[PDB]
């Protein structure tokens, strides 16, 4: 790449590579360490693209190459559902990070021809942010509940969601694909009562699944 | 008058509500009782007597709606133009409301086998419906007695 | 208020060297079991803090703040929080 | 007993299933050529899907191939969408040999279980194609000296988001340990089933960085750009043209049920077709009529139910305002296929637009808004005069038309199960039929309908002798007695009947009976392991 | 005690917190004891006799729905039965008097292997020997075994690439007891059942009961399996799947 360029556009040519690892060094000292692998492989990345942006102009100065090329020292660039999936992986982290007692001071919207009182909520606010700790265990049918609860929608519209085959379906897929898991890993039954469920994924994951869907994630945390 | 809360209200309004649909003296008492069983636990007696009425409407006119489609809209405006009400949004929210705290009940069900509705169908309809039959009626071409009506009104 | 702040993307690879020059370690962790049957058998089982995400295992420090701040020198840029 | 046997074979004593219609008289050859039709259109059906079948497996495999084969590193694969079911074929390399290793997590307990199978299957077909080794590395270490010539190998993942990350991203750093040697080239495929960052972020940063320096990206599900679901439409279109209708209310269920399923759409589509395919064939009299042979087979019946059509209703009043002309509309082709073909062709090739669905389209068109659907492209506003069709009414198309009014799609194929369930339980007069204990049948209920009312509004905890007691004060004491004691030929009966208790006892029996009935179906569980006091209901009606 | 019965607001209404002055202790204690004879004596009776000319004719009803059920089967759908009440003898009597002897016949009887998922002791090993000894399949050679593979599934994928290419007879039809039954419902009995369902010559007729039973199928297991669902409900007593649990307890 660096000789196809010259051509294309001895100590000297030292000094240029030389100076390439020494700004690999003092850029990504603080992420590498000592690791002497970790920065081979920044010098890899980096080399080529650093290489692209050598001049006539530039070959001297070192200080317009590092001007020119510099966003490659200011980051590190080492890397490489249907809608009722989306929406029970969003339930299942609802469950999972609320406490169930106060399930029926938020999404309970019903009017009422009995007389009887919804649930008050928290009467303060925690600080402990919940998202920062493992999940909790929940049973399937709070799962369900929560899950038709959010959901979106004249005598035989059926305007809430039951739970049929589409559904039951994309929970054993959620399964499979290892979003959702159980206290049991082998041998288990999905059909025992004593079975609890939990999500994993990250908070990263579910608010770009509840931003893919436009739901609003992050009222039910605030 | 769904909107306004906590009423005490009599037989004799509520038998007179029943007169108004043209019902029958027990299934009149049967919302006598079921309004009189829920009093003391009730915010709104106005929707549990316009969702029982209204429900048991539906079921006595059952084989009139199949004649006649317009008489289940003689019967949503005929009480919303008596429950000073001016959209259709509430009386069928209410039924709907309503529907599930009577559907479980004894005479409810025996309601329903006297007079052969199960919300709509005959039972020779709903079983064949309920097993996936392939050969169940469907909604796409009318009855013989609607064609031998027409055929009536034609000639 | 009173130096870059890294993101969490770039902070998992230190987290990762720490974890590997032993200065954490898995919570209630057995380690290096005695013989060849315990460790057989723990080959042959699936532990819990190697299915859920990394950024919620359990760790426990092998050096504590106390440690700390007895050898990291006076004149250090961080030397002030290792006090608590 | 075979029935308290585990399994047990029966081999028992000893032509069409398709019935007579029109209320039972059919003609028997009407019969048997419905069931000859219904077999040659469900075979013109499914040769193209099989063919179709066929193309996508061996594009995908040639596609494979050309990213597999285009100095120190893996060359690195990501099959993103990939369901693990695609076979993989190598080259074969003069004087190089080439190797596929598939694992799958089962096969991957630990490290070494990996390593042992990667080596048996590679000594294996080593063998295969050209004394005991140690199934090792040092056998990729020795293996020119051995078989003489260099390797290629390629691992193939499946079901990596099913995989320990631990044990994957051990067994990737020791394979890292085989780029030592000259003679070996290392391949990984990886079936991934969600998307690339939720596996970056199980492995480590110097995995990351390991796999970087030769990777490839590829998304190829079945869901993929609609070239493929288009393609069985189109069949079912061709099958079905000339003959048969579509409602829009049948297209927005397929697009609607298919919208519920991610990783397997094509199934689901041609499972859904060949059932309405089915219904109407096993239903419709006028099937013998989607041929113009069988016009002279036609009878008072046949007059009768076609004439019973909406669109009859609207022609003969426009009229206002039998045989042959029912025969006189058999000609017609309805040409909304043959413009759906030509719309899809014209956008595939001359606007080089190929991310749409027929299905959609189709369903746009038999509403009418065609011009509505193609506002998303902003490219087919010069030739929007010419790619709209005005949806031409036919005459007796009810007759031949696939639709769902019935609900018969939605209860053979995708019912409420539970649902349904709650439902008979709770009602049970849309199940049990109205008609010696028909005294008792007009006034008890069946004992698990009975229970699940008393169920239905108890609280989430129920105490069981409560429960008991309510479920006593439902039943009539009277004619429980007396209907057990109709029958005299049962001696222990009547003697328990003429004691006292006899009514608490067998409301007991009976609600003992429901009460495990009821825990089998799931409905109820007990809060201990070895009290039976109190139970917690599990299930809630309308969820 | 709620305003809301049967949605999400009556699961989330019916959890309440109540107070130990309400908890109503009293317990089983308090209840008329029986032997244990007497329950089958009163159980056989009550279900002998009561709603018993409903289900007869309930049964007459349903029995009509038979050839539809022939031509899923022949077209490729597996049968899942469900609804409340035992299906044993519906299903026993649809696949042995009707379904076998008109297969055999418009395929010119068939041998019916029969599954009780309702047994604790159902093994799919000893299952799967009795297929391989009704169908008789090409043994497993060395290279197809593996290492330290599952035989069974090997097995049943080598008996699929055979089936693709022969006539779409039906040669065995499996009947499935109570396919979410306890030692039937782990995920290598369904696995084994989904790939056997796979196979267009063996027909297959399972039943559940759980109302919980669609969460054991993910997509490429209602892939494989196909079903087509049939609501038969019938109020049966489900006396002999009864016996492997106890009533006294």
């Amino acid at each position: 790449c660096l000789r196809k360029r010259i051509i294309e556009e001895d100590d000297q040519f030292q000094n240029v590579a030389a100076n390439f690892i020494h700004l690999i060094v003092q850029a990504f000292h603080s992420y590498t360490g000592n690791d002497i692998f970790a920065l081979n492989d920044l010098i890899d990345f980096k080399w080529p693209k650093y290489v692209s942006r050598i001049t006539k102009e530039n070959i001297f100065e070192p200080l317009a190459l590092y001007k020119s090329a510099i966003k490659l020292f200011l980051s590190t660039d080492d890397n490489l559902l249907s809608i009722i999936s989306k929406y029970l992986l969003i339930a299942s982290y609802i469950c999972s990070y609320l406490e169930p007692r106060y399930d029926a001071s938020i999404f309970s919207r019903k009017t009422r021809i009995i007389q009887g009182r919804a649930a008050y909520g928290r009467r303060k606010k925690k600080e402990v942010n919940p998202r920062y700790l493992q999940p909790s265990l929940f049973a399937i049918e709070r799962l369900l509940a929560i899950f038709q609860a959010i959901f979106p929608i004249a005598l035989r519209e059926e305007s809430l969601m039951k739970a049929n085959i589409e559904v039951f379906q994309n929970l054993s897929e959620l399964h499979t694909l290892k979003l959702i898991a159980t206290t049991m890993n082998k041998n288990i039954d999905y059909l025992s009562p004593k079975v609890r469920w939990k999500v994993n994924v990250p908070w990263e994951i579910i608010k770009e699944i509840s931003e893919s869907v436009h739901f609003n994630i992050s009222d039910y945390f605030s | 008058l769904l909107v306004k809360k906590y009423c005490k209200m009599t037989t004799e309004e509520i038998i007179r509500l029943c007169n108004d649909f043209e019902l029958p003296r027990e299934v009149a008492y049967k919302i006598v009782d079921e309004y009189n069983i829920n009093a003391s636990r009730l915010v709104c007696p106005w929707q549990l007597v316009c969702g029982l009425v209204l429900n048991c409407t539906f079921i006595v006119f059952n084989e009139r709606r199949r004649k006649d489609p317009r008489i289940d809209h003689f019967i949503v405006s005929k009480m919303c133009s008596l429950m000073l009400t001016s959209k259709v949004d509430d009386v069928i929210e209410c039924v709907k409301l309503v529907k599930e705290l009577i559907i479980g009940e004894k005479w409810f069900r025996d309601l329903q086998i006297r007079y052969d509705d199960f919300d709509g169908i005959r039972y020779d309809e709903i079983i064949f419906r309920k097993l996936g039959s392939m050969l169940q009626t469907t909604n796409i071409l009318v009855t013989d007695d609607q064609y031998n009506i027409w055929k009536k009104r034609i000639e | 208020s009173r130096i870059k702040l890294w993101l969490k993307k770039d902070v998992k690879n230190v987290w990762e060297n720490l974890v590997q020059l032993d200065f954490f370690t898995e919570k209630s962790a057995v380690g290096l079991r005695d013989n060849a049957t315990a460790a057989f058998y723990a080959s042959n089982y699936q532990f819990q803090g190697t299915m859920i995400p990394f950024d919620l295992r359990s760790y426990q420090m092998q050096i504590i703040l106390q440690e700390l701040r007895r050898i990291i020198p006076k004149s250090n840029m961080y030397y002030s929080w290792t006090q608590l | 007993a075979d029935a308290q046997r585990s399994h047990y074979t029966v081999y028992p004593s000893l032509h069409i299933p398709f019935v007579k219609l029109l209320s039972g008289k059919e003609s028997e050859v009407n019969v048997e050529k419905r069931w000859e039709l219904y077999h040659q259109l469900h075979s013109h059906f499914h040769d193209q899907v099989d063919h179709i079948i066929d193309n996508i497996e061996a594009d995908l495999k040639a596609e494979i191939s050309d990213l597999l084969y285009s100095r120190r590193c893996f060359n690195t694969i990501f099959l993103l969408g990939s369901d693990s079911t695609t076979k993989i074929e190598l080259k074969d390399e003069s004087s190089r040999y080439n190797v596929l290793i598939e694992l799958t997590p089962k096969e991957s307990p630990n490290v070494r279980m990996m390593l042992r199978r990667s080596m048996y299957k590679l000594y294996s077909a080593a063998d295969a194609e050209e004394n005991d080794v140690s199934y090792d590395l040092s056998l990729v270490e020795n293996f020119k000296r051995l078989f003489g010539k260099d390797l290629a190998m390629v691992f193939n993942f499946k079901d990596v988001d099913s995989i320990n990350f631990n044990t994957l991203d051990n067994f990737i750093i020791l394979l890292k340990s085989a780029f030592k040697y000259d003679h070996v080239k290392i391949s990984l495929i990886f079936n991934i089933n969600t998307n690339l960052s939720n596996i970056e972020k199980n492995l480590r940063q110097s995995t990351i960085r390991l796999l970087k320096r030769n990777y490839h990206k590829l998304d190829v599900s079945s869901n993929k750009g609609f070239k493929y679901g288009n393609q069985i439409f189109q069949s079912f279109l061709d099958t079905v043209d000339g003959k048969l209708n579509l409602s829009d209310r049948f297209v927005e269920f397929i697009l609607s049920k298919m919208a519920n399923n991610t990783n397997h759409n094509l199934q689901l589509l041609t499972k859904m077709l060949d059932y309405s395919l089915m219904s109407y064939f096993f239903q419709n009299a006028f099937s013998v009529f989607i041929d113009p042979v069988n016009v002279d087979f036609l009878n008072d019946d046949y007059l009768k139910i076609l004439s019973r059509c909406p669109t009859f209703m609207f022609f003969v009043e426009g009229l206002i305002k039998l045989e042959e002309f029912f025969v006189e509309f058999l000609v017609r082709e309805n040409p909304i296929n043959g413009h759906a073909k030509f719309v899809a062709r014209f956008l595939e090739e001359e606007l080089n637009i190929t991310n749409f669905n027929l299905i959609e389209l189709y369903h746009n068109l038999l509403i009418g808004k065609l011009d509505s659907y193609l506002d998303r492209w902003s490219a087919c506003k010069e030739y929007k005069d010419r790619l709209h069709f005005e949806p031409i009414d036919t005459i007796f198309q009810e007759l031949f038309t696939l639709d769902n009014r019935s609900g018969l799609l939605t209860q053979s194929i995708f019912p409420s199960y539970k649902s349904n369930i709650e439902d008979n339980l709770l009602s049970w007069e849309q199940v049990l039929p109205s008609l010696l204990s028909g005294d008792l049948d007009k006034i008890m209920a069946p004992v698990l309908g009975q229970l699940f009312k008393l169920y239905r509004e108890a609280n989430m905890t129920i105490n069981i002798y409560d429960f008991y007691i309510a479920f006593r004060e439902t039943l009539p004491k009277e004619e429980i007695l007396n209907f057990i004691r109709k029958d005299p030929s049962n001696t222990k009966l009547l003697e328990l009947a003429e004691t006292p208790d006899a009514f608490d006892k067998v409301a007991l029996i009976l609600f003992m009976q429901a009460i495990f009935a009821f825990e089998n179906m799931g409905l109820i569980k007990f809060q201990s392991t070895k009290s039976y006091d109190l139970v917690e209901k599990c299930v809630w009606r309308g969820i | 005690a709620s305003s809301f019965l049967d949605t999400f607001e009556g699961y989330f209404d019916q959890r309440k917190i109540v107070r130990t002055n309400a908890k109503s202790r009293h317990t089983m204690s308090m209840a008329p004891d029986v032997t244990r004879e007497e329950f089958s004596l009163v159980s056989n009776f009550f279900n002998e006799n009561f709603q018993k000319r409903p289900r007869q004719k309930l049964f007459e009803i349903q029995k009509k729905m038979f050839p539809q059920y022939w031509f899923e089967l022949t077209q490729g759908f597996s049968l899942l039965f469900y609804g409340v009440g035992s299906k044993r003898n519906f299903l026993e009597e649809f696949a042995i008097d009707y379904l076998s002897p008109k297969i055999a016949y418009s395929q010119l009887s068939i041998p019916c292997l029969i599954l009780n998922g309702y047994n604790p002791s159902c093994n799919y090993r000893d299952v799967f020997k009795e297929i391989t000894d009704l169908l008789v399949p090409a043994e497993l050679t060395r290279s197809e075994t593996k290492y330290w593979g599952n035989h069974v599934i090997l097995q049943i994928q080598k008996m699929i690439d055979f089936y693709k290419n022969q006539p779409l007879d039906i040669k065995l039809i499996l009947v499935v007891h109570n396919l979410d039954g306890p030692s039937i419902r782990k995920n290598t009995f369904q696995t084994m059942l989904s790939f056997l369902s796979v196979i267009r010559q063996i027909a297959i007729v399972a039943s559940t009961d759980h109302i919980y039973a669609p969460l054991l199928w993910d997509n490429m297991k209602a892939q494989n399996y196909n079903f087509v669902f049939h609501d038969i409900s019938n109020f049966e007593p489900s006396t002999v799947e009864s016996t492997f649990q106890d009533v006294m307890k």
